[PDB]
């Protein structure tokens, strides 16, 4: 114990240099030898070795043997520390994963790696199943071979935990990923053949119900028209709309596809013929007729898209409604400690939600007689929502092992996210929740109050509101919020309650669930928090956040309408949490969540480093290439130490929380928001 | 209990176990529609509000088998409601009919030949 | 129309008198209510009393919607006298549930003496041990005009509702929204802010020596803080030259200080 | 009139006296009778 | 028309710029400014044209003739123009844009190319020419004051207090002081260049005068350099002295009623050649004329249909 205290205090006094590292290393090795059954000493030794690797790598970036000398005992101590926890070892597993991915090709680190895979149990990899599959197409032989061996062991022991991302990765466009996934899948048919075929059938069948043929052609033509008439890139629109001709050339298989073929197939063939005539002998005389035909098809498709409001399975996908029993599990619900729920039936009618992306409403029926309602999403990448759900589960586990937050029941409400491809997926449906916009809308429609009364006052005081300077917009915004009593949410939440005790408990839950999500969204960098992205649970009062598409302060650094606020804290959310203000439950809950996130900064740092450094997922944050990821992880490290507002000082938890409160509820920052964000609500 | 010695022994056992903190007690450990109807959360107009709350009040005594003495008058009151409303008494069917048929199944005696008869009037 | 002989009888004295009064009130309310439903359910309500209890609010609002100005004015006067006359839990819970049922409607709350009786009903809700209702009524009183008494009662209500952080927010509002140091040391006493209450009591006593209840609070602060030495020193310097109604209040703290220092001879 | 860049980016000695005349005068202030102000009132 | 020794105009959100004279408060010409609002307007020192700048264009309006159209329009910037100004002999334009730039324009249809750009890391809110027509003050949304001399190409940056956006700055024509206000009401006054010889540009902070609890939107000296008026968002306009920097005069448009709740801010003000009567622009859809001594208003012009945020008042040099 005192050797560990010596190492920690020497690190806290003198930092990390080339003179203190062997001293804290010998202290940590003395502590591990003095105990040999302590998770803390082995963990501190392994993180000290990893920090030595990081420091000696960053020093020669501004030899490969000292890095070896500090990486091999790092992997050894981390694989030793994995087996000591037995309940929660996500950070150690991500550390052995990043060491595996960066230095797993060296022949000496491979020894410790292949010992560690055979040493520890097989369930401890079930938490890092996506992060493994993101590196399945590595161009190095031995690390890729050991990845393939581990994935085959996971598929042999736990076949249900790996079959969905494997069938996701099989239907990719890159060569190495799809052939490695097909290889692991065809090795999976040895012990379980019906499950792989049923899973491929189900995935390939409800990837078609997500985006139909006319929606695919509408999206492709809308992309190619913008590309050709804005960038003059003929070889870009060619690669945009030739896979559509490729998937249309294999024959229609359903009645809807045959209907689309009988309607538009002659025009979509003659346009391809004119495009080929242009591509052989270059002249715009051949491209203008093809684009005329494409615009005719686009204008005929775009008129029948608001009419789509329901889908029958006999017309869209005739293979889904004739299953009647399956070996697949219900997606999003599988744990190795409970009996599995298999997919029994699928409802033969889906309701399409009228929006700009049109999400379907799928509802399966499990083996235990319970209906599982889902949301079949198209035109969206659901690979970010899965990672932020893993982060939210980690944060829930962190808040669960703390005494002062467990007695206050602080947690984030999560939902299942099952991606199916690059542009389609399946979101779990949370019941009893209602949208924040769709609550104020009903309250104003019932109380005879107009919806855009604040916007109408703003446009009446000044017609050119969006073109003013900062001070003029501040004056118009203050005149709008002073001449309007904003108390819709408080009376709306009180009116829908049976008694006062339930109303008080729901208000307490609402405040202490808004504060946790505000601090976690500040640490993560959540943007675009308009009232259509916040939901209230009508039975428990808690707050549910959706649309995790703008993370890591992307919305702060955009060009047209950048937001200057960390989280959403407006006057309607403040007048409905208490009667004095936000200095009660809100500030104390923010202090608790911030100090919990600061005491466990290494775990959330490891999760966010595994998220950002993924080469197939960091394309949304870059609109060398590894410079932006570094300067984002540095910003995240500044947020978790109190060096975010100024680098020459270190702020504690109350000062940082007070600065965030003053920044989020300032009129000069709320006046610059987009009008759809509703800063007056 | 009322004996002072028993209460003294009870608080003696309570002290000898000894001062468990409340969170460990709470660790060791539909009916929502009636609460919304007796307070009128849905804000239905008052003319069609008294039948719903009277049906819940009749169903609260018609659910229990311990108080099987006033079953004839709650049944005749239910028939009175269903005849007095008219065509708008269809909304109370999912809450009145399973309890009615369960009571017909579980009861005994010469009230059964009554209940069926009243059930016919419901039909 | 014929309910004034049940409402304005003016003869209720004891507990069972009030219970049988609300009994007869419920039966004469459900008997003639201008609705076939409650009138038919009255015949069963004569035989079963909890059914007449749960059908009280609907019968009350159906009878209230038909009366005119004067009869409903005698009605609200009689319900005010029935509120402020007794102290039993069942009848007060019944009247509070009726008032919250009425204020949840579209017609607004039933008008009491002054501003729907939010000063009365909360004072009837604090003694009935229904603290959520009292907290809601004190918030409704706070929304009109803030005074230090409302903030002190908000602290007192939120402490027994197991909410220390809300009361801390009340103290924060009172300290950054008033700005004259009107904050009494009893406010820090309720929040268990023993150091701040101690600094407040030394701030209040060093300027002038005043009457008791000003050193008893300092004794309570130093006892709850855990300093037996200064507590016993301040007790021994004032034990003789003090009146009778203060030694009976300070004797247990004196015994606790003498035990904490181990002086059994003074503890006896 | 629109905007065009790359103007006078190489001549330093010419720009030292092209537009920076450094005209500093009118040091002596005098009193007045406020003709327009009294005429307006 | 503008054939008069004194002229007066106001501009705001009603899509018109009004010209009038302080004889009876009646409007003479209403010039039509559409598709944007006016941030700031300035008259040419030769008294031939006026210039209205707001949202990516600077529009000239003729003074001798009667033309309601923008005869000469300047475009090229991508956001608003906070303030504009001319050389005292009418040679070059200093225009501060919203985005990042303070630039110069050439007023003649010839390739003189005396135009330069000054680029900072913040949206700028105010520009001010030096009275010797050699230096220039830039004030942005980061509290920084860029003293940029047009002779050389290096600029000083001065930060009294970060995290607060400064709004205005001005130098008296006698070249005695330099005052500036920010978004919390603090008004710092530095002593300007005393080096008339070779433009050494030394600044020492004389005083900070704490007033104006709300936002302070514009601060201006007087041509006699004995008074300094500043307008703030508590519906007040206060004039201070340059002797010991105490409060000379307080003016307010507050009705004293809690039913108004800041019905209009104090946007702009200007002095006269005598420094005796001032004209103030409030956002209560009207402009006022006050005196620096008696306190009470003397005149009112209420022909506008929306708020007004800028006004121009120049008279003859004698006064
Ligand atoms: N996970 C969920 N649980 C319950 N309801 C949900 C859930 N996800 C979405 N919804 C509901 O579905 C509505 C519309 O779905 P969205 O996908 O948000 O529509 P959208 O506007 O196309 O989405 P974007 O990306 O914000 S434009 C949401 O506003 C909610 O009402």
């Amino acid at each position: 114990r005192c050797f560990l205290k010596l190492g920690e205090w020497q690190l806290n006094l003198q930092g990390i240099n080339e003179s203190t590292i062997p001293k804290v290393l010998q202290y940590y090795s003395a502590a591990t030898e003095h105990d040999r059954s302590w998770y803390k000493a082995w963990h501190a030794w392994a993180v000290m070795n990893f920090e030595a690797v990081l420091h000696y790598k960053h020093q020669n970036q501004a030899l490969s043997k000292t890095l070896l000398m500090y990486t091999v005992p790092a992997v050894q101590g981390f694989f030793r520390s994995i087996s000591l926890s037995r309940g929660n070892n996500l950070q150690d597993t991500l550390r052995v994963l990043t060491l595996w991915f960066d230095y797993g090709h060296w022949p000496d680190v491979n020894e410790a790696l292949v010992e560690g895979v055979k040493a520890i149990q097989i369930d401890t990899w079930l938490q890092v199943i996506p992060q493994l599959i993101a590196r399945i197409d590595t161009p190095r032989p031995l690390v890729g071979r050991l990845i393939h061996q581990l994935l085959t062991d996971i598929g042999r022991y736990h076949p249900q935990a790996l079959i969905y991302p494997l069938t996701v990765a099989s239907k990719s466009t890159t060569t190495a990923r799809h052939n490695a996934a097909n290889k692991i899948l065809k090795n999976m048919c040895e012990h379980s053949n019906t499950l792989v075929q049923q899973a491929m059938m189900v995935s390939e069948e409800l990837i078609r119900v997500a985006i139909l043929w006319h929606e695919m052609w509408h999206e492709g033509l809308e992309e190619a028209s913008r590309l050709y008439f804005g960038e003059r890139n003929v070889k870009g629109m060619f690669e945009v709309l030739e896979p559509l001709h490729a998937m249309m050339e294999r024959g229609p298989q359903t009645l809807k596809e045959t209907s689309f073929n009988q309607a538009y197939g002659r025009d979509l063939m003659e346009a391809q013929e004119w495009c080929r005539k242009y591509m052989k002998s270059g002249n715009v005389k051949d491209l203008t007729q093809a684009w005329d035909l494409y615009y005719h098809v686009f204008r005929r498709i775009s008129k029948q898209l608001p009419q789509l409001t329901s889908l029958e399975l006999q017309y869209v996908s005739p293979k889904l409604l004739m299953c009647r029993d399956l070996e697949l599990a219900v997606p999003g619900t599988y744990d190795p400690n409970q009996p599995i729920i298999r997919i029994q039936s699928i409802a033969p009618s889906l309701q399409v939600i009228t929006s700009k992306q049109r999400p379907r409403k799928l509802t399966l029926m499990g083996s235990n007689g319970h209906e599982f309602v889902f949301l079949l999403k198209g035109h969206e990448d659901l690979r970010q929502d899965e990672r932020v759900m893993q982060l939210f589960g980690l944060v829930n586990t962190l808040l669960a092992n703390d005494p002062t937050s467990l007695r206050k029941n602080l947690s984030i409400q999560r939902y299942a996210v099952i991606p199916l491809s690059t542009n389609s997926g399946l979101i779990g449906w949370v019941p009893h929740c209602d949208t924040l916009h769709a609550l104020i809308r009903d309250y104003r429609e019932k109380k005879k109050i107009l919806l855009n009364i604040e916007h109408r006052i703003m446009l009446r005081m000044a017609p050119d509101y969006d073109h003013l300077t900062l001070m003029q917009k501040v004056e118009v915004f203050e005149h709008a919020v002073n001449n309007t009593a904003g108390d819709d949410l408080a009376k709306l939440l009180w009116l829908k309650s049976p008694s006062s005790e339930v109303w008080f408990d729901r208000r307490t839950n609402y405040t202490r669930s808004l504060a946790v999500m505000s601090m976690v969204g500040y640490i993560l960098g959540l943007g675009d928090r308009h009232p259509s992205n916040l939901m209230l649970d009508r039975l428990s009062g808690k707050i549910l956040h959706i649309d995790f598409g703008d993370c890591f302060e992307v919305a702060m650094t955009r060009e047209k309408f950048p937001e200057k606020i960390p989280f959403r804290l407006t006057r309607m959310l403040t007048n409905a949490m208490e009667v004095t203000g936000l200095d009660g439950n809100y500030r104390i809950t923010c202090h608790t969540v911030m100090e919990v996130l600061r005491e466990h900064k290494d775990s959330v740092m490891a999760v966010l480093e595994a998220f950002v450094y993924d080469p197939l997922l960091n394309w949304r944050l870059m609109d060398a290439l590894n410079k932006k990821a570094i300067q984002i992880i540095n910003r995240v490290r500044d947020k978790l130490t109190g060096r975010d507002f100024s680098h020459d000082d270190t702020l504690d938890v109350p000062t940082q929380v007070e600065l965030l409160i003053k920044q989020a509820t300032s009129h000069e920052n709320l006046c610059q928001c987009y009008i759809g964000w509703c800063p007056f609500w | 209990e009322q004996n002072q010695g028993t209460r003294r022994e009870a608080i003696r056992v309570l002290g000898l176990l000894g001062a468990l903190d409340p969170y460990k007690h709470k660790v060791n450990i539909s009916d929502y529609s009636t609460s919304e109807m007796l307070v009128n959360m849905g804000n239905l107009p008052l003319d069609e509000f008294y039948p719903a709350v009277s049906m819940v009040a009749l169903m609260r005594i018609f659910r229990d088998q311990s108080l099987s003495h006033h079953h004839t008058m709650v049944v005749q009151a239910i028939t009175f409601i269903f005849k007095s409303l008219g065509l708008k008494c269809v909304q109370f069917l999912p809450q009145v009919m399973p309890t009615f048929l369960n009571v017909i199944r579980v009861c005994d005696g010469a009230i059964r030949e009554f209940l069926f008869q009243q059930l016919g009037m419901l039909v | 129309i014929n309910l004034q002989k049940a409402w304005g009888a003016a003869r209720r004295v004891s507990k069972d008198d009030w219970l049988e009064w609300l009994r007869r009130l419920s039966l004469e309310l459900l008997k003639d209510s201008s609705s076939p439903s409650l009138r038919s359910c009255w015949a069963l309500a004569q035989a079963y009393n909890p059914m007449a209890r749960d059908l009280f609010n609907a019968a009350f609002v159906s009878c209230w919607s038909e009366l005119n100005e004067d009869q409903q004015d005698e009605l609200i006067r009689s319900i005010e006298l029935a509120l402020t006359s007794q102290d039993i839990a069942e009848v007060t819970q019944t009247l509070l549930n009726l008032a919250e049922f009425m204020e949840h409607s579209d017609k607004g709350p039933l008008p009491l003496r002054d501003d729907n009786g939010i000063v009365l009903l909360g004072e009837r809700a604090a003694k009935c041990r229904a603290y959520a209702k009292a907290l809601h009524y004190k918030e409704l009183e706070f929304q009109k005009g803030p005074t230090p008494a409302i903030l002190e009662s908000l602290i007192s209500i939120n402490n027994k509702l197991q909410q220390p952080e809300a009361a801390a927010g009340v103290l924060e509002y009172a300290m950054k929204h008033f700005g004259e140091l009107e904050i009494q040391a009893t406010w820090y006493e309720k929040l268990h802010e023993w150091e701040d209450a101690l600094v407040a009591y030394d701030k209040k006593m060093d300027t002038n020596k005043d009457d008791p209840e000003l050193m008893l609070g300092r004794m309570r602060c130093l006892e709850a803080l855990g300093e037996w030495g200064q507590l016993h020193q301040q007790c021994c310097e004032k034990w003789t030259l003090v009146n009778d109604e203060t030694q009976a209040k300070m004797a247990r703290m004196a015994a606790a200080a003498a035990w904490g220092l181990g002086q059994w001879d003074s503890m006896e | 009139i629109q905007w065009k860049e790359r103007n006078s980016k190489q001549s330093a000695q010419e720009l030292k006296s092209l537009f920076e005349k450094k005209s500093l005068k009118e040091k002596p202030p005098i009193s007045g009778k406020q003709s327009i102000l009294s005429v307006r009132l | 028309v503008g054939s008069d020794p004194v002229i007066l105009a106001t501009a705001g959100y009603d899509h018109t710029v009004r010209f009038w004279q302080a004889h009876s408060g009646i409007c003479t010409r209403t010039v039509q400014h559409q598709d944007s609002q006016v941030n700031a307007l300035e008259v040419t020192p030769d008294r031939s044209m006026i210039a209205a700048a707001g949202y990516q264009h600077i529009r000239m309006y003729d003074l001798n003739s009667n033309n309601p159209n923008p005869i000469i329009s300047y475009d090229g910037v991508n956001k608003n123009i906070a303030s504009v100004g001319f050389h005292e002999d009418g040679r070059w334009m200093y225009t501060g844009g919203e985005d990042c730039t303070a630039r110069i324009w050439d007023l003649r249809s010839r390739n003189l190319q005396c135009q330069r750009i000054f680029q900072v890391n913040a949206p700028i809110n105010c520009v001010c020419l030096h009275p010797n027509q050699a230096e220039l003050i830039v004030g942005d949304q980061s509290g920084a004051i860029h003293i940029w001399d047009l002779k050389t190409d290096h600029n000083e940056q001065l930060i009294p207090e970060p995290e607060v956006s400064i709004t205005s700055a001005h130098i008296d024509p006698d070249a005695s002081y330099m005052a500036a206000v920010n978004s919390t009401g603090n008004c710092y006054v530095w002593n300007l260049t005393g080096g008339i010889g070779d433009e050494v540009t030394q600044l020492i902070p004389k005083t900070k005068i704490p007033a104006h609890t709300r936002y302070a939107l514009q601060c201006r000296f007087s041509p006699d350099s004995t008074l300094l008026a500043t307008c703030s968002a508590d519906q007040t306009c206060k004039i201070w002295r340059t002797s010991n920097f105490s409060l000379m005069t307080e003016l307010s448009i507050k009705s004293g009623n809690p039913g108004e709740s800041s019905r209009g801010w104090m946007w702009g003000c200007a002095f006269s050649g005598d420094s005796q009567y001032i004209v103030t622009a409030s956002s209560d859809n009207l402009a006022r004329l006050w005196c620096v001594e008696t306190g009470e208003i003397k005149r009112e012009y209420g022909g506008h249909q929306k708020a007004v945020v800028c006004l121009a008042f120049n008279d003859s040099v004698l006064g």
